[PDB]
């Protein structure tokens, strides 16, 4: 388009963002499709450890402050979930600090209990794997699937 | 509307409705300036 | 300072399809109707059936802005332990009169403590840390 | 003499009021120099957040965030990181030349 009233319309009306749910059914259009599920299932698996240099390489591999990515314009970090001996990032974790650099610092962190595709079964004897929660904008319990 | 001539020239009818018509051909729909078309391939570092 | 601290039994090791990970269910030795329901890192903290573990609870370590990284002469309460573990207290579970059951997580590694004394030490703090000895 | 000056860019889009946080912009390079690089600037004591990050594999960039406590700058971060990788390159080829020797 070749003026501003059409380049504020594409921007702001037609624009990709904007157009995250559907109005056929109000339902979302929009999401990872099929690396980045089994990427994810992986990631934020109990399995899934990860030292300073690899947890911080993987925050700055996908946040980037330069390009507009954060919201604090420095790159805050969660403290290790394992201390002594070695110090050790959750996957988990990783989900929690993408989340506390990329949503606004004056408004809380989301609070959410959902559910998962794998069932509790596949992660062996009494696990809660497939309740998804969310407190104050940090996955405390289970995976993140298509779902 | 013509007697038959031993395919007749078109009248200004079907100039209109050549074939979906001129308002549907031309003014409905409409060939652009500053567009550009091609083969997709998938990103995601975009 | 502290808000738990007793000596554990261990009664059962499982890793359930998983490498590095493994839930543990104990008991009290001291406290009869007292139980716990833990995953450890097996990995870096071996825990074998028929062990006594001492599991301790504490705010903080004897305000912080952040977490760096150990630097010479750094004293902590953590010196005292093997494995020590921080995360936070998402849900307060009431069973039965007098018996209350907290659920801890230590970036998805779950605890599950069942006691009755603790309701007013353990509270839901978004900064608990877990220690464990022997 | 003239010293190239679209190499290594500080984009101050990202840099700290003052002085501990930056983002630099190196072009013509990718993970060779930014894995190791990151690697080296991380074990300095002073570093408390750094890596590398490249924006798209078409455009020939190469993006490094240090991140530091206080007492030392990103820029001094980043130049103690080169000058310890060339250090560490210098002990590399010595301990080759000497096992060829050796051999």
């Amino acid at each position: 388009p070749q003026n501003e009233n059409a380049r504020a319309e594409a921007l702001n009306l037609a624009n990709t963002d904007s157009q995250y749910l559907t109005p056929t059914s109000g339902s979302p259009v929009r999401g990872l499709i099929q690396d980045h599920i089994s990427a994810g299932v992986w990631l934020t698996s109990k399995d899934s450890f990860f030292t300073r240099e690899q947890y911080q390489q993987y925050i700055y591999g996908c946040i980037r402050p330069e390009d507009g990515h954060t919201t604090r314009s420095k790159i805050v970090t969660l403290p290790p979930t394992i201390f002594k001996p070695y110090p050790l990032w959750t996957g988990k974790q990783i989900i929690t600090t993408v989340l506390l650099n990329v949503t606004p610092p004056d408004m809380p962190g989301i609070n959410l209990i959902s559910k998962n595709k794998i069932k509790n079964e596949y992660w062996g004897k009494g696990s809660l794997e497939n309740e998804v929660l969310f407190k104050d904008g940090a996955l405390l319990c289970g995976i993140l699937d298509k779902s | 509307k013509a007697q038959g001539r031993t395919v007749p020239i078109p009248g200004v009818k079907q100039a209109l409705e050549k074939k979906e018509g001129l308002f549907r051909k031309h003014m409905m729909g409409k060939r652009v300036n500053y567009a550009a078309r091609s083969v997709i391939s998938p990103d995601p570092n975009i | 300072n502290t808000l738990f601290d007793d000596i554990f039994q261990v009664s059962e090791v499982d890793p359930g399809r998983y490498n590095k990970v493994c839930r543990i269910e104990a008991a009290s030795t001291t406290q009869d109707q007292c139980k716990l329901t833990l995953d450890i890192n097996v990995e870096l903290f071996p825990v074998a059936a028929q062990d006594s573990l001492t599991v301790t609870i504490a705010s903080s370590l004897n305000a912080t802005r952040s977490w760096r990284p150990p630097q010479a002469g750094d004293r902590s309460l953590a010196d005292d332990y093997d494995y020590v573990m921080y995360g936070t207290a998402y849900k307060f579970e009431e069973v039965s009169k007098d018996l209350i059951a907290v659920y801890y997580s230590f970036g998805g590694l779950l605890m599950r403590l069942e006691g009755n004394y603790r309701n007013l030490n353990n509270l839901k703090q978004e900064n608990a840390y877990l220690l464990i000895r022997r | 003499e003239e010293p190239d000056r679209e190499k290594i860019k500080l984009l101050t889009q990202a840099t700290s009021e003052d002085g501990t946080s930056a983002s630099f912009q190196i072009v013509e390079e990718d993970h060779t120099l930014g894995n190791a690089l990151r690697y080296v600037i991380m074990k300095n004591p002073d570093v408390e957040f750094c890596g590398y990050s490249i924006p798209h594999p078409s455009e020939n960039l190469l993006n490094i965030r240090i991140q530091t406590y206080g007492e030392t700058t990103a820029v001094d971060a980043l130049q103690k990181g080169l000058k310890d990788l060339m250090d560490l390159c210098d002990v590399v080829e010595s301990k080759f030349t000497e096992k060829i020797k050796s051999m």
